[PDB]
C-alpha cells in the first residue's frame, strides 16, 4: 500500500470504431478528476 | 416629444463607485437601445383629414365635424417628466468620483514619482 | 395573350441586378430583370413569403423613382384558394405594396382553364 | 460581389467540411474557425420569415462576419447585433450608407468606415 | 545594489499610472453614464406622445 | 433513358458530364468514366496516351473503390498507400479541373488549356508521383502543371 | 398521391398522424414534421410555441436525420451532445405522448388534457436538459411535465 495527500492518466485507443472503451475512460477520468490537488491528467490514445 | 442624446461610454458602465448601481448600468443602458431602436423606428406623425371632402362623402356629414372640432383642437400633452436627478445625483457623485478620489489619488501618485526620480539617480 | 414571345433583337439581356432584400438571394444566386427563375420549395414553408418579402422589398424601390429598381410586381395564384390569396393580399395591402401590383388571382376555386389562362394573361399584362 | 464571391466560396467548403473528415464529428482549429465562421454566416444569411431588406446593410452586416468580426459571439447574439447594428448603422452611419448605396459597391474608404464602426460597434455592443 | 533600483522603479511608474488611468476615466465616464440615461429617458417619452397622435386618429 | 440510351448508339465519342462532380464543384465538372470514345487507342491515339489514359481511368475507378471505405471510415485517415493513390487521384482531379475561359467573367479564372503532349506528361508526372511533397490544391483549377507549382508557392503563404 | 398532394393546397393545419409512430405505440401517433399547419407560425401561435417548437422540430429534424446512421451505428461512437439531445428530442417526444381519456378502456391509461402553459413549460424544461438525469419512459404517457416527474419518482 502507498498513499500522498496528493499523474492521474488513461488509457485508451487511437481510434474508436470499437466500443465504449473511449466512453468510459472519458467519462471515468474526468468522473474522477474533480476530487483532487494537482489536477493534470494524461490521455494515452487518442 | 422630442428628446436628446448621448452616446455609448463602456468605460463608464464599469467603474460606478457607487457599488448599489454597478449591476444597474449595464442592464440600464441595455433598456436604453430598447427606446433607442424604438423611436428610430416610428416617426412623429400621421397625416390628418380633408373633412370638407369626407363629408362629401358621409351622408351623415355633421358627425365628420364634430370630431373633427375635437380631435383638430386637442392636444394630448407629453408623457411627462418624472425623474431628472439622474444627472445631478450623478454630477454629484461625479464630484464624488473628482474631489473625493482626484485627491487622494493625486497625492499619493506624488509620492510614488518623487521617491523614482531618486531610485533612477 | 396568345401574342408570341419576341425576338432576339429585340433583347438585351440582363447586366442589372434585381433585389429581393433576401441576402441569401441576391448574393448567391444573385438575380438581375428580365429574368426568370424557379421557386421551388414545398408547401408554406412561407412558401409564398418568399415573394412577398421580396415585393415588399421592392416597395423601397417602388419608393425610388427608379425604373430600374421601381418595379412592378405581378402575382400569379394558382390554384390557390381565396383565403390563402385573401390572407396575401392582405399581406401586400398592409405591407402596401399592393400599389404597384397587379394580383392576378385563380384561386383554388376557378374552372380549369380560368387558372390555367391567368399566367397567360399575366403574362401579356407584364409584356 | 465583394463578400459574396468569398463567401460563397468560403461557404462552399464549409458546406463541404461537413463531408470531408466529417459525416458528423471531428475537430481542428483551423478549419474549426471555418466552420465557426461558417455556422455565423449561416445566420448571417439566416434571415427568417418576414424580412424585405436593402442591401448595403446586407453586405454591412454581411461584411462583418466575411471579415471577421464577430466570429466570436454565438449565433444567438448575431442577430441580435444585427438589428442592434442596424439602428446603429441606419442612424449614424446613414451617412455612410448612403455612401455604399451611391457608390454600388463599399469603397475602400467606406470599408475602412466599416472596420472602425464595426469594431467599435461590436465594442459598443459591449464594451 | 542594483535589484532595489528596479524594485522602487516598477512599484512607483505602477501606482503613477493605476492612479491616473482612474483619475482620466471618471470624469468622462460618470459624465457619460448621466447624460446617456437622460437620452434614454427623454427618448421615450417623445414617442410615446405622438404615436398617440397616430394610433388615436388612425 | 431509353432515348439517350438510344442515342448513345449513335455515339461514338460520349461526353457525359456528370452533374455529381458539378456537385463536386467542379469545372471541369465532366463524368470522366463516362466520357468516352470507342475510338482511343494504342495506335491511333498511341499507347502513351492510351496507356495513361486507361491506368488513369483504373485509378479513378480504384479510388472510387477506395470511396467506399472512406465515406463513413476515414477523410484524412486509414490506410496510406491507398492514401498515397487517393491523394494522388484527388491532384488528378484537381489537375483534371482547369479554369473556365469566359465564365471568367463568373470566376476570374483565366481559362487554360493544354495541347495534348504537356497533358499527357502532365499525368506521367503526377503517375510518376513526382508532386506528393507538393499537395492538392496546387492542382486545382490549371491549364498545365507548372502553373500548379506556381499555384503552390502563391499557397505556401 | 396527387389527391393529398392537392389537398394540402386546401389546408390551414394538416394532422399527419403517422403511422411509424403508430408503431412506436404511441397515440398520439401524429409527425408533426408532417404535421404542419399553416397557421403554425411565430404569428398566430407565438414563437414560443414556434421556437421552444424549432429548437424541437431542429432537434428532431436532426434526429431524424441520425437515426439512420445510427441505425447502423447506433450513437455509440456519436456525439453525446447528440445523445443528450436525441433522447432529449426523443423524451420530448415521450412527453407528447399523451393519454386518452376518451380511451381509457382501449389505452388503460387516462386521459390527459394539458393547458398552454404546462405545455411550454413542460418543452423549455426538457430543453433546459433540467430533466435529464431521467428514463425516456418517464416521459412517456405524460400529463403535464410533474407527472413526467411523478413518474420518474414511481420508476427510481
Amino acid at each position: 500500500d502507498i498513499k500522498t495527500p496528493e499523474l492521474i492518466i488513461g488509457v485508451s485507443s487511437d481510434r474508436g470504431l470499437c466500443g465504449a472503451i473511449h466512453s468510459s475512460v472519458a467519462k471515468q477520468m474526468k468522473s474522477e478528476a474533480a476530487n483532487l490537488k494537482e489536477v493534470k491528467i494524461i490521455g494515452v490514445g487518442d | 416629444r422630442k428628446l436628446a442624446l448621448k452616446t455609448i461610454d463602456w468605460v463608464a458602465f464599469g467603474e460606478i463607485i457607487p457599488r448599489n448601481q454597478k449591476a444597474v448600468a449595464n442592464s440600464l443602458k441595455s433598456w436604453n437601445e430598447t427606446l433607442t431602436s424604438r423611436l428610430a423606428t416610428l416617426p412623429e406623425k400621421p397625416p390628418a383629414i380633408d373633412w370638407a371632402y369626407y363629408k362629401a362623402n358621409v351622408a351623415k356629414a355633421g358627425l365628420v365635424d364634430d370630431f373633427e372640432k375635437k380631435f383638430n383642437a386637442l392636444k394630448v400633452p407629453i408623457p411627462e417628466d418624472k425623474y431628472t436627478a439622474q444627472v445631478d445625483a450623478e454630477e454629484k457623485e461625479d464630484v464624488k468620483s473628482c474631489a473625493e478620489f482626484l485627491t487622494q489619488s493625486k497625492t499619493r501618485i506624488q509620492e510614488y514619482e518623487k521617491e523614482l526620480e531618486k531610485m533612477r539617480n | 395573350v396568345g401574342l408570341k414571345a419576341p425576338g432576339i433583337i429585340p433583347r438585351i439581356s440582363v447586366r442589372e441586378p434585381m433585389q429581393t432584400g433576401i441576402k441569401a438571394v441576391d448574393s448567391l444566386v444573385p438575380i438581375g430583370r428580365g429574368q426568370r427563375e424557379l421557386i421551388i420549395g414545398d408547401r408554406q414553408t412561407g412558401k409564398t413569403s418568399i415573394a412577398i418579402d421580396t415585393i415588399i422589398n421592392q416597395k423601397r424601390f417602388n419608393d425610388g423613382t427608379d425604373e430600374k429598381k421601381k418595379l412592378y410586381c405581378i402575382y400569379v395564384a394558382i390554384g390557390q384558394k381565396r383565403s390563402t390569396v385573401a390572407q396575401l393580399v392582405k399581406r401586400l395591402t398592409d405591407a402596401d405594396a399592393m400599389k404597384y401590383t397587379i394580383v392576378v388571382s385563380a384561386t383554388a376555386s376557378d374552372a380549369a382553364p380560368l387558372q390555367y389562362l391567368a399566367p397567360y394573361s399575366g403574362c401579356s399584362m407584364g409584356e | 460581389k465583394q463578400v459574396a464571391g468569398t463567401m460563397k466560396l468560403e461557404l462552399a467548403q464549409y458546406r463541404e467540411v461537413a463531408a470531408f473528415a466529417q459525416f458528423g464529428s471531428d475537430l481542428d482549429a483551423a478549419t474549426q474557425q471555418l466552420l465557426s465562421r461558417g455556422v455565423r454566416l449561416t445566420e448571417l444569411l439566416k434571415q427568417g420569415q418576414y424580412s424585405p431588406m436593402a442591401i448595403e446593410e446586407q453586405v454591412a452586416v454581411i461584411y462583418a462576419g466575411v471579415r471577421g468580426y464577430l466570429d466570436k459571439l454565438e449565433p444567438s447574439k448575431i442577430t441580435k447585433f444585427e438589428n442592434a447594428f442596424l439602428s446603429h448603422v441606419i442612424s449614424q452611419h446613414q451617412a455612410l450608407l448612403g455612401k455604399i448605396r451611391t457608390d454600388g459597391k463599399i469603397s475602400e474608404e467606406s470599408d475602412a468606415k466599416l472596420k472602425e464602426i464595426v469594431t467599435n460597434f461590436l465594442a459598443g455592443f459591449e464594451a | 545594489q542594483l535589484e532595489e533600483v528596479k524594485q522602487a522603479s516598477i512599484k512607483q511608474i505602477q501606482d503613477a499610472i493605476d492612479m491616473e488611468k482612474s483619475q482620466q476615466a471618471l470624469v468622462q465616464k460618470r459624465h457619460y453614464l448621466f447624460d446617456v440615461q437622460r437620452n434614454n429617458i427623454a427618448m421615450a417619452l417623445e414617442v410615446t406622445y405622438r404615436e398617440r397622435l397616430h394610433r388615436v386618429y388612425r | 433513358d431509353p432515348a439517350p440510351a438510344t442515342t448513345f448508339a449513335h455515339l461514338d465519342a460520349t461526353t457525359v458530364l456528370s452533374r455529381a462532380i458539378a456537385e463536386l464543384g467542379i469545372y471541369p465538372a465532366v463524368d470522366p468514366l463516362d466520357s468516352t470514345s470507342r475510338i482511343m487507342d494504342p495506335n491511333i491515339v498511341g499507347s502513351e496516351h492510351y496507356d495513361v489514359a486507361r491506368g488513369v481511368q483504373k485509378i479513378l475507378q480504384d479510388y472510387k473503390s477506395l470511396q467506399d471505405i472512406i465515406a463513413i471510415l476515414g477523410m484524412d485517415e486509414l490506410s496510406e498507400e491507398d492514401k498515397l493513390t487517393v491523394s494522388r487521384a484527388r491532384k488528378i482531379q484537381r489537375f483534371l479541373s482547369q479554369p473556365f475561359q469566359v465564365a471568367e467573367v463568373f470566376t476570374g479564372h483565366l481559362g487554360k488549356l493544354v495541347p495534348l503532349k504537356e497533358t499527357i506528361k502532365g499525368f506521367q508526372q503526377i503517375l510518376a508521383g513526382e508532386y506528393d511533397h507538393l499537395p492538392e490544391q496546387a492542382f486545382y483549377m490549371v491549364g498545365p502543371i507548372e502553373e500548379a507549382v506556381a499555384k503552390a508557392d502563391k499557397l505556401a503563404e
